[PDB]
RNA sequence: CGAUGUCGGCUCAUCACAUCCUGGGGCUGAAGUAGGUCCCAAGGGUAUGGCUGUUCGCCAUUUAAAGUGGUACGCGAGCUGGGUUUAGAACGUCGUGAGACAGUUCGGUCCCUAUCUGCCGUGGGCGCUGGAGAACUGAGGGGGGCUGCUCCUAGUACGAGAGGACCGGAGUGGACGCAUCACUGGUGUUCGGGUUGUCAUGCCAAUGGCACUGCCCGGUAGCUAAAUGCGGAAGAGAUAAGUGCUGAAAGCAUCUAAGCACGAAACUUGCCCCGAGAUGAGUUCUCCCUGACCCUUUAAGGGUCCUGAAGGAACGUUGAAGACGACGACGUUGAUAGGCCGGGUGUGUAAGCGCAGCGAUGCGUUGAGCUAACCGGUACUAAUGAACCGUGAGGCUUAACCU
RNA sequence: AAUUCCUUGUCGGGUAAGUUCCGACCUGCACGAAUGGCGUAAUGAUGGCCAGGCUGUCUCCACCCGAGACUCAGUGAAAU
RNA sequence: ACACAGGUGGUCAGGUAGAGAAUACCAAGGCGCUUGAGAGAACUCGGGUGAAGGAACUAGGCAAAAUGGUGCCGUAACUUC
RNA sequence: AGGACCGAACCGACUAAUGUCGAAAAAUUAGCGGAUGACUUGUGGCUGGGGGUGAAAGGCCAAUCAAACCGGGAGAUAGCU
């Protein structure tokens, strides 16, 4: 109903390069 | 040949004249009364059903009371039967004493092992624990991997996992009989036998002669 | 697996468990009847009834030993003067537990524990 | 109960005083050595004038253990330290001339006659 | 860790089949006062096995 | 149990002298070498006594030439023949395990003189 | 590419056989021990450390052997993050430079409460047909299957000597598995004791609270290993490679075409465990129920009154049974639990009083006092009389014996 | 060598065993003198290596004390 | 964003032991932190102890264990003294 | 005397574990560094976005920084989904 005002910032655990 | 039903009574050791001490389990084998004899004509196999001990008159149910009364045998706790070896015969109401173990040297003891309840893989299957340090996180006694990958796609049946441990019947075989005491109804066998004190045990001559 | 072990833990540490029985033993002696949960009442039989047994014979050593438990001079006075002689011919079983339904707050099985007395 | 990396004293007078067990012989994946089991050791410090120098690998036999030994009647023998005797790697043959301290009789295997003879007690 | 398809109401009811409660259906009548009470429990008024035990 | 207790009682020996921890004791034990049987003397200090009836045992510590030796004897075993007491240590502890660390002049104990 | 985490290590494995060991054989430039090569065989077993992130490899020392491969180069919703592979910094080199370099160093966030399948455990429901309580048969399934050394044979056979068997028997080990607590021990914050600081009970003495159980010393029962017993089989059946007997086709020869023999840790059984939901639902023993009215769309039908047995469940006391269910014992015609009495065990000479000493303290009473889970007893307390579920002789067809 | 591909350069020390570390040689791919060179006592939550003590890190885990997990009563989410 | 294990400047600050505003136990004073009751499985978290061995673990002694105060004696290489 | 030493308050955050739909949009527990100084802190001011400030990391500038936030050009453009 209400857009979360905060969006958590994730991380890249797995480079997958 | 037939076995006998006894009750485990603690443990002790016997000191021999030469000095060595023999740890012995004491089994109380009182008179075993035959309640039913089976034959190939009726049951398709030959066996004798025996009873031991005593039961409260008001505790034995009517179906069991009539079964004992038919054989003229005083009510006992539980019923066990042993297959015959074709070389011996028995009659209903006959009493079997521990003296039959006088001429034997090895016996097999069967009983219910002590119940450990729900046990982990380390205790149940002797799994090796993982490192307690060096970064380990919440995986000190966990089983670890249980399968390979997509290619199987499943966990194989018979996998070793945590679960109920103990409280099943197990047999310890080829136990030396140390002493037989007919008048006092004792059977000293070298070693340890499954189950705790007061648990019912089945003793038969060793089959791995 | 606690084979053959005895003594309820009651979700308390040793020190808290010891104090709680110490107080609630003293309450039972003072009032001669109290209402508690069934598990607590059962475990009290093993700490209160030994005290009455100690109070059977009055001596300085017994008085000091009795005082070391319950740490109350009123309770020690109550013992050795009333409980002692009252149970002189009684061979144990000085208590009695009567289940009294369930506690409304959390549905704890509750029970009354009371000395075999108060027949006035 | 002697396992790899264990310090042992030397009962004989071969010149070695402290040795390290580096292997337990007599079986694959064997864990620890008993009262009279042969082990492979390395000398960690010896007499300069002795016939055995530091950092040499040769066999040894345990004669005393802190854990102790069990007698058939239930008795046990325990010591305040672990001791061994040096060997020759081809034939057992303790190289020492005398051995100090008590030695248990568990070494009577129709072979350690030299060890028991030199033993001041038992 | 999370479902791939939402279980149906059929599966929900099947799981809940074991959640049904059971009635005591074991109410005893006091010897003297004739008051229904749970077995091995004192009555509401404070009777047990006939004799009054609470006196309150 | 009654059955067990009766079974152990018949195996007892009534010639067990009364001794306490800290008492110097010489215990005579049987030794067999193939076919010959000899008496060996073990003298030391009783540092712990275990009372369990037929399973009762005591341990004796002696200072040998270099290191101490601790032996645990089963009181009622046929191996032990006789137990004799020389000194009466005036200790007040059931288990004298602290004597292991001590040595020399610190390993001696007083005399009960009772 | 609207995301399949990609090297090693740990834990846990499973399969193939192109077999490393153990087992059975052919040939040998196979005297014997020890080998070489090939065939059959996958039952079990198939290292520990130093260096490096390493797999690998080198090295050290063991073993009967330290097998080769598949499984997302098995396994990160099981663990780690050392290497590689973000952002900092430096060196060498390339570039005027920003910067770059399978060039090298120092440092550097690894999320998930399991719906489904699967797997390890454990229950409820119904079925198996009158119901109930027991004991079993066993279809079927699973577990286990490893082996060294010493001695005898014998110092025999063999061999110029040096060296040194086959087959068979006995003893004693390693690793692995099951069980157990009698012994040796660990633990034992529920037992006893010592002791430091402080607060409190009027004060001394004596005790309690708190300081990681305040710090320690022992230690009961349980659980437990390092402790103590036991196990791997023997035997039988059918075989693999192989060796054969007799024997023609093909007058001979030939293990094969007919026929008859042996022949391995493989296969089936033997040993242990689960097991009749084995819907193909089995067998045996014992126990309980054998009263009346009506109705119709007269059916293996429905309704009412009276009886509800065997047994079960529920509740309580509980257990060496247990996550909860379940399982076992007991409920007064009673030792199920608690307490109590006695004993044992453990700790170790209580408090009080008396004596000696200026005192700390010591001695006597005193191996005292206190003792958890242990052992043998004892109805002292709590396990209530009852209620609840479960019925009233159990279908049709056919066959065989009485009638 | 914080610089070295070939490379775990060669020899020695240390370990039973040392691609790490320490010392020496120079065949310095591609050190070098204020984008400073070589030493340097003291200092460093700085990198590497070795030794004594110490230990459950480990061989190999066992028991115990508490908080969750489990059952009952009340309240009652989330990603998908 | 919450009746949120966080953050928020200054003043007073007692007794016993202690160098001390450290630390332990307390006074004045204030609180038991707004879900409880049972059971006493695996496993996780925070702790205690441990036979024999003592880094064999591991990328690495990570983490744990250990040392720990006062007074006296004594104290090396090197050094900018 | 000392950008001196040990160590609380105070300031900071080297290691480990827990916690990752947490008590918490970086915390807690046990250790750890500085702790008379180039220290720390209260109150009030000044520096404004191609600008500030920076013991210099492309760090910080209201939980947002290799060019903050708000409104407008604006329905920018999108051979792409």
């Amino acid at each position: 109903n209400n857009r979360p005002v905060y969006i958590p910032r994730p991380r890249p655990p797995h480079p997958r390069l | 040949m037939i076995g006998l039903v006894g009750k485990k009574v603690g443990m002790t050791r016997i000191f021999t004249e030469d000095g060595v001490s023999i740890p012995v389990t004491v089994i109380e084998v009182e008179a075993n009364r035959v309640t039913q004899v089976k034959d190939l004509a009726n049951d398709g196999y030959r066996a004798i059903q025996v009873t031991t001990g005593a039961k409260k008159a008001n505790r034995v149910t009517k179906p069991e009371a009539g079964h004992f009364a038919k054989a003229g045998v005083e009510a006992g706790r539980g019923l066990w039967e042993f297959r015959l070896a074709e070389g011996e015969e028995f009659t209903v109401g006959q009493s079997i004493s521990v003296e039959l173990f006088a001429d034997v040297k090895k016996v097999d003891v069967t009983g219910t092992s002590k119940g450990k309840g729900f046990a982990g893989t380390v205790k149940r299957w002797n799994f090796r624990t993982q490192d307690a340090t060096h970064g380990n996180s919440l995986s000190h006694r966990v089983p670890g991997s249980i399968g390979q990958n997509q290619t199987p796609g499943k966990v194989f049946k018979g996998k070793k996992m945590a679960g109920q441990m103990g409280n099943e019947r197990v047999t310890v075989q080829s136990l030396d009989v140390v002493r037989v005491d007919a008048e006092r109804n004792l059977l000293l066998v070298k070693g340890a036998v499954p189950g705790a004190t007061g648990s019912d045990l089945i003793v038969k001559p060793a089959v791995k002669a | 697996m606690r084979h053959r072990k005895s003594g309820r833990q009651l979700n308390r540490n040793s020190s808290h468990r010891q104090a709680m029985f110490r107080n609630m033993a003293g309450s039972l002696v003072r009032h001669e009847i109290i209402k508690t949960t069934l598990p607590k009442a059962k475990e009290l039989r093993r700490v209160v009834e030994p005290l009455i047994t100690l109070a059977k014979t009055d001596s300085v050593a017994n008085r000091r030993l009795a005082f070391a438990r319950t740490r109350d001079n009123e309770i020690v006075a109550k013992l050795f003067n009333e409980l002692g002689p009252r149970f002189a011919s009684r061979a144990g079983g000085y208590t009695r537990i009567l289940k009294c339904g369930f506690r409304a707050g959390d549905n704890a099985p509750m029970a009354y524990i009371e000395l075999v007395d108060r027949s006035e | 109960m002697i396992q790899e990396q264990t310090m042992l004293n030397v009962a004989d007078n071969s010149g070695a005083r402290r040795v390290m067990c580096i292997k337990v012989l007599g079986g694959s994946h064997r864990r620890y050595a008993g009262v009279g089991d042969i082990i492979k050791i390395t000398i960690k410090e010896a007499i300069p004038r002795g016939k055995v120098k530091k950092g040499d690998v040769l066999k040894a036999v345990v004669v005393r253990t802190k854990k102790g030994v069990r007698r058939p009647d239930g008795s046990v023998i325990r010591f305040d330290g672990n001791a061994c005797v040096l060997l020759n790697n081809n034939s057992e043959q303790p190289i020492g001339t005398r051995i100090f301290g008590p030695v248990t009789r568990e070494l009577r295997s129709e072979k350690f006659m030299k060890i028991i003879s030199l033993a001041p007690e038992v | 860790a999370v479902q791939q398809n939402k279980p149906t109401r059929s599966k929900r009811g099947m799981r809940r089949s074991h959640d049904a409660l059971t009635a005591v259906t074991s109410l005893s009548v006091d010897k003297t006062s004739g008051e229904k009470h749970l077995r091995h429990h004192i009555t509401a008024d404070g009777y047990y096995r006939g004799r009054k035990v609470i006196a309150k | 149990s009654n059955i067990i207790k009766q079974l152990e009682q018949e195996q007892m020996k009534q010639d067990v002298p009364s001794f306490r921890p800290g008492d110097t004791v010489e215990v005579k034990v049987w030794v067999v070498e193939g076919s010959k049987k000899r008496l060996q003397a073990f003298e030391g200090v009783v540092i712990a006594i275990r009372n369990r009836g037929l399973h009762s045992a005591f341990t004796v510590r002696k200072i040998s030439n270099g290191e101490g030796v601790e032996r645990v004897f089963q009181t009622h075993s046929p191996v032990v023949d006789s137990i004799s007491v020389k000194r009466r240590g005036a200790v007040r502890k059931a288990k004298l395990y602290y004597l292991r660390e001590r040595t020399g002049k610190a390993a001696r104990i007083k005399e009960r003189l009772n």
